[PDB]
């Protein structure tokens, strides 16, 4: 059901990064509820440094944010950027699959066959046309 | 009303933090302030649903709802510095009543990746039509005078365009044709019309075997069945005949060549069968009628080897237990008619063709028998107590069976 | 300038979260993927987060093995200053 | 459960046949979230007045507490009257002919030139 | 029971079997 | 509070969990109910019987209460009867004095009318000749448009929103059907180009500069054609855009999010400009002024800010609501401003002086829909209760009610002409109502004895596929024009 699964869409896919971080020098078979906890503390963390980077660079009077506005935003949130390339010279790193397209076919959308009827001066011909 | 929360759960927590002893005077003085707290926060989540005009609610008027209160909105931990967490939600926490408590790191990896929906998009129709509204999908639902046909001039115009194109001259016309029975919401009120079209058609369709005429009639029959709107039911007695026919009946056309063409037409039939049954079962009548007959044709001795195909199929497309029950004391008589045609140099029959064809189905059909209810063992000449017919060859296709379930 | 020579080697080194579910995170919060290596430090960021919390219980899984649970990552937030909730209404 | 079997009676009181999935888990979240910071700050004042039977006056003083540091709720009726007076009596601005873009000063609005870094 | 309305129903009323002529006469 | 009116249910739940000084103090609702006093119009007929049960010092006390807490606004009449009482009460502070309903408002259109304001009462922007030309061919559309009247029903040409499981919080449409925005759920605007023209953004400053200007066709040419989509997605907005506002030059898109910021968009470099902070709470709705130089925005902090596109500050607060302003419409002159608000009133603002000349009472539920008369005289608002209440300016007697539509009536609004007003609610109809026999008859009362014309006012109800109206648009060929997100 595509209607709920625009959360779930990727909130699950998160969840199996989680997993393997929570694997990567890490323990096994976590608790339940402690694995939902860490999620919502990493989804609470993205959307803050979404929230505070953009009001710094628009403070600044400016509308897409650089790296000196994420740098002074992680310092107001107490992480430290320095720490990333070290992070990444660990080779203890995976990679996992991109969430598949709901639809496939794009725009298979062909109408149906039938055209009958015009328009009356009062509606252009950028309307749909009228049906059969 | 002022329902509060109860006191004898605050009791639990208190006493479950390092804080014992508590009066019910002082428990009672927490739950009237915690009730009315959700209560001021559910009023006041209440003002995003109606001016969101959610009114299906995505988790997210509580998170609104909380910051508006100016508490944080985050549910399972709370930071006295306030800084890394600060107004911005986490979506709460997705838990259960019914949960595990206790998961595997690896069961979350094997979780699936949802599928992202497709994004908002601009699409547009027509609510009214200079007063009326359209019947299009994205809408809901003594001398005397002469009599008028209860058809319009356009809907007799319709009907006979749609027949004209169902009787598969192109394949485009027929196919939009198709999609057209399958979806049209007014083609009640035309569907005596198309009942009496099919019925009769295959009746004096099949005094001729005309294999096209029939498929596409019962490709007609299908679109029939699969529109939502319709009320089929009423006319049933004139479709279950015609598809009886496309099965039981003797067709004396090319031997093998033809088999492959009526075999795709024996197809549709048993599989239109059970659908029009599954419209109007209730007790007995169309259901028992449909197993007696089935029972009687398997049962006739020296018969027209197309009707026996047919019956054959139609018998074994009937779903799980019904094969667990008629197929199997039966299993010695197909071995029985296999040899007879085996024995003998006459080859310009359909008697061959037609013996093959019920034996490759029957076998198949004994392979999930075999599978479903019972354990692989002695493959090699077990079958030859079954008069042989299929023996290693079969057990090989049940090791296929095999494979193909490690791999699901 | 070291974080700048870092995130110049970035055209590549698809990390752990991928772009498209890093990306989508940041799109709901304003943020559009002007530049993909962006995108993949930010990404690094959020994987680095949960790793060193994933360490830091560790020593208390070794005190009370290799089994996360709740009670595990009660004293490895707490020197972060996060108090972590148990569900106990399921 | 016990106590969120009355979550669901609380709301259905009040009308709310159909809301969201795990809403009720969430009010019992909030719920459980709001009386361990009373009984936390109830104890906190008991120890001000060295007891450790916690009665009303402690939890009382925990509860107004809490709406202080939190709830400051929407400005009062006789603070948005007064500020909406002193702004209403200054008169309208005319405008000119040919202004261009009518925007605020540069430093009010978000059009700067928006640089980044290089792709080296 | 007797006045359900899918008694009625012609196709639970007809014997299919006798409606085909199949090739007699 | 079991013998009460059905249409307080919801009024009095907020008042069962009210049972502390504390609870009250954090509504502030219920703090201006307890300082404000009740209206209460009465006649002279039964006043007199209530008096003499009220001087007499045998009850002595709820005559205390009654002098205290309630005015009582007396008329000289025939007392109404309870299907007239029903038709004008629902709200708090409710049934307004008639000294308030009594000022002056110039509801007449600009260019001789006597109800019309003088051109330099409030200093709107300046006119030009390519102005000139615009009302040229908006004639040519005038031509076309049918006087719809009730024989000549229009056609509704439903642009619906298919996939949007990131809710669609906000639709708007430009006078002329060309560009359509979109206020999302996940913080997003998204303009679509529903003429066969595609949304061109700009190179850029170091780059429009150069494509030279005063050429007379420099306005295509300035329009990039490497940036030209069907769809533009705006972002910035931390929280779900509650409001959408074009302005009336196709310019400068308006949006206001639950973040407590109004944005302002250009549409032709397609990004954000201006972020106006004044409200710290959820702009509930924004409108641009109909000549485009002002805008009103309000919000969950009960004012609405009168703005102007230059300044960082407001010009006007309106801030005499008891509730959430969820509403804000200009009217044709822009001279004064209509705000339905959640305390169920509306209440008309003068633009100079910030006063409230009309306080509109009469509705059960929040206001969620306001629209004005093509002709500036009357004014149709709709809220949770299903009714749409058709009030004059010049007098104010809530001239009609319209009581078809059974869930929140969302969207409203008048034919190009005036000759029906289209109603979308939340019941996923498109309800036409004869807006010339709602006005036909059109005191020393206050009221006018209104009729049940609705069965007689409806032209028809188009139900819709599982798909809520949230806006309805005319085009200036009289064609409606609808859009709802598909559930």
């Amino acid at each position: 059901n595509p209607a709920d699964n625009y959360h779930l869409a990727r909130r699950r896919t998160l969840q199996v990064v989680v997993s393997s971080l929570l694997t990567e020098a890490g323990f096994e078979s976590a608790e339940k509820a402690s694995v939902e906890t860490l999620t919502e503390m990493l989804q609470s963390y993205i959307s803050e440094i979404g929230r505070s980077a953009k009001s710094y660079c628009e403070h600044t009077a400016r509308t897409q944010p650089t790296l000196s506005d994420i740098v002074v935003t992680l310092v107001e949130m107490g992480f430290n950027v320095d720490t990333l390339p070290a992070y990444a010279k660990r080779s203890q790193r995976m990679v996992i699959t991109a969430p598949p397209v709901t639809n496939q076919p794009v725009t298979p959308k062909a109408l149906t066959a039938g055209q009958n009827r015009p328009h009356p001066p009062h509606i252009p011909s950028h309307f749909p046309e009228f049906p059969d | 009303s002022n329902t509060v929360l109860p006191s004898e759960s605050m009791k639990v927590v208190a006493e479950s933090m390092g804080i014992a002893q508590i009066q019910e005077e002082t428990c009672q003085l927490l739950t009237d302030e915690v009730s009315y707290r959700i209560k001021e926060i559910a009023q006041d989540a209440l003002k995003f649903m109606h001016m969101g005009k959610r009114q299906k609610l995505t988790t997210s008027d509580i998170d609104y709802a909380l910051k508006l209160k100016n508490v944080e909105p985050l549910y399972g931990f709370h930071a006295q510095e306030f800084i890394p967490f600060r107004f911005a939600s986490g979506g709460g926490r997705e838990l259960y009543f019914y949960e595990e408590k206790e998961v595997d790191l690896s069961d979350i990896i094997n979780t699936p990746l949802p599928r992202v929906p497709l994004d908002v998009c601009l699409k547009a129709h027509w609510l009214s039509i200079e007063g009326c509204q359209p019947a299009i999908p994205e809408n809901p639902p003594r001398l005397k005078p002469r009599s008028i046909h209860e058809l319009s001039v356009e809907q007799q115009l319709y009907y006979k365009e749609i027949t004209e194109a169902c009787v598969g001259s192109c394949e485009a016309k027929r196919a939009e044709a198709l999609q057209s029975i399958a979806t049209d919401p007014g083609l009640y009120q035309m569907l005596p019309r198309f009942s009496t079209f099919i019925s009769e058609g295959v009746r004096v369709n099949v005094v001729q075997n005309n294999l096209a005429l029939l498929i596409y009639l019962m490709r007609m029959v299908k679109a029939l069945m699969d529109n939502p709107t319709l009320y089929l039911e009423k006319y049933v007695h004139e479709l279950i005949p015609a598809v009886m026919t496309c099965i039981v009946s003797r067709q004396l056309c090319l031997r093998p060549d033809v088999d492959n063409h009526w075999a795709l037409r024996d197809f549709a039939a048993r599989l239109v069968a059970q659908i029009c049954k599954h419209f109007s079962t209730t007790t007995n009548n169309i259901q028992s009628r449909i197993t007696k007959t089935f029972t009687k044709s398997w049962v006739d001795e020296k018969t027209p080897w197309t009707t026996r195909y047919g019956s054959i199929a139609g018998l074994a497309e009937l779903g799980h237990d019904v094969i667990k029950t008629l197929i199997l004391p039966r299993l010695q008589q197909e071995g029985e008619r296999i040899r007879s045609v085996l024995d003998g140099p006459v080859l310009s029959n359909i008697d061959r063709i037609g013996a093959d064809h019920v034996q490759s189905l029957l076998l198949k059909h004994c392979a999930p028998v075999l599978a479903k209810l019972r354990p692989p063992p002695d493959n090699q000449d077990a079958y030859r107590a079954e008069f042989g017919s299929l023996g290693p060859l079969l057990c090989s296709q049940v090791v296929k069976a095999r494979a193909q379930a490690a791999l699901q | 300038t070291p974080l700048v020579d870092f995130l110049m080697q970035l055209e590549d080194y698809t990390p752990t979260i991928p772009d498209a579910v890093t990306g989508y995170y940041l799109n709901r919060a304003g943020f559009e993927a002007s530049d993909p290596r962006i995108i993949r430090l930010i990404s690094l960021a959020a994987q680095k987060f949960i790793s060193d919390i994933a360490n830091d219980a560790l020593q208390h899984c070794k005190m009370k093995k290799y089994t996360l649970t709740m009670e595990d990552l009660t004293p490895a937030l707490s020197e972060y200053g996060i108090n972590v909730k148990k569900p106990h209404y399921f | 459960p016990k106590d969120a079997q009355m979550m669901a009676q609380i709301l259905k009181d009040m009308g709310i046949t159909e809301y969201e999935p795990r809403v009720i888990n969430q009010m019992l979240e909030f719920a459980f979230r709001y009386v361990t910071t009373i009984l936390d700050d109830a104890k906190i004042y008991s120890s001000h007045a060295k007891k450790a039977t916690v009665d009303a006056d402690d939890v009382r003083l925990a509860i107004q507490c809490r709406a202080d540091q939190s709830f400051t709720s929407p400005p009062p009726r006789d603070f948005l009257l007064d500020i909406a007076r002193q702004r209403n009596q200054t008169p309208l601005p005319l405008i000119k002919p040919y202004s261009g873009p009518r925007l605020p000063p540069d430093r009010y609005c978000l059009t700067a030139p928006n640089y980044r870094l290089k792709s080296l | 029971d007797l006045l359900a309305d899918e008694n009625f129903l012609m196709v639970t009323q007809l014997h299919w079997e006798d409606d085909i002529i199949w090739d007699g006469e | 509070h079991g013998d009460q009116e059905c249409y307080y249910q919801d009024d009095l739940r907020v008042l069962s969990s009210l049972t502390k000084k504390e609870h009250m103090k954090g509504n502030e609702t219920m703090l201006d109910f307890r300082t404000s006093k009740f209206v209460l119009r009465i006649s002279r007929d039964s006043y007199q019987l209530l008096k003499r049960h009220l001087q007499e010092k045998q009850n002595n006390q709820i005559w205390n209460i009654v002098q205290e807490h309630l005015y009582i606004d007396i008329f000289d009449g025939m007392p109404r009867s309870k299907q007239q009482i029903d038709a004008m009460v629902g709200s708090l502070a409710g049934e307004a004095k008639r000294e308030a309903n009594k000022s002056k408002v110039f509801f007449g259109l600009l260019k001789q009318d006597p109800n019309a304001p003088p051109q330099n009462r409030i200093p709107l922007p300046e006119l030009k000749d390519s102005d000139k030309l615009d009302k040229i061919m908006n004639m040519k559309e005038t031509t076309k448009r049918v006087r719809l009247g009730p024989d000549c029903l229009p056609s509704i040409c439903f642009y619906t929103f298919l996939n949007a499981y990131q809710g669609l919080t906000a639709v708007d449409v430009t006078d002329d059907s060309s560009l359509i925005a979109g206020g999302f759920a996940d913080s997003t605007v998204r303009v679509w180009s529903v003429t066969p023209k595609k949304l061109r953004s700009v190179k850029q400053a170091s780059d429009l500069s150069l494509i030279d200007k005063e050429s007379d066709d420099v306005l295509e040419r300035i329009m990039d054609e490497k940036t030209a989509s069907e769809l533009k997605i705006l972002y910035g907005h931390s929280g779900p855009v509650y409001g959408a506002s074009f302005s009336p030059d196709r310019n400068y898109l308006l949006s206001s999010s639950e973040d407590g910021t109004v944005r302002l968009w250009s549409l032709q470099t397609f990004t954000c400009l201006v972020g106006y902070k004044g409200h710290n709470y959820p702009v509930w709705d924004t409108q641009f002024s109909p000549y485009g130089y002002y805008f009103v925005s309000g919000g969950h902090d009960r004012v609405a800010r009168l703005w102007a596109t230059d300044h960082y500050q407001p010009l006007r607060i309106f801030a005499g609501h008891l509730a959430d302003v969820n509403c804000t419409r200009f009217h044709p002159n822009s001279n004064y401003v209509a705000t339905g608000s959640a305390d169920r009133t509306v209440r008309l603002w003068d633009v100079l002086n910030g006063n409230c000349v009309r306080i509109f009472t009469g509705h059960k539920g929040p206001i969620h829909s306001l629209t004005f008369s093509p002709n500036g005289r009357f004014l149709a608002t709709g809220a949770t209760d299903g009714r749409v209440l058709l009030w004059d300016i010049g007098h104010g007697l809530m001239v009609g009610e319209l009581k078809g539509h059974t869930d929140t009536v969302c969207s409203l609004r008048f034919s190009r002409d005036g000759e029906i007003l289209a109603s979308g609610s939340m019941d996923n109809t498109v309800r036409l109502w004869d807006a010339i026999k709602a006005f036909e008859d059109l005191t020393a009362t206050g009221h006018i004895n209104l009729p049940e014309n609705s069965q007689e006012l409806l032209l028809g109800t188009y139900m819709t596929k599982s798909t809520p109206v949230v806006h309805l648009h005319f085009t200036r060929r009289n064609l409606v024009l609808a859009a709802g997100a598909y559930s």
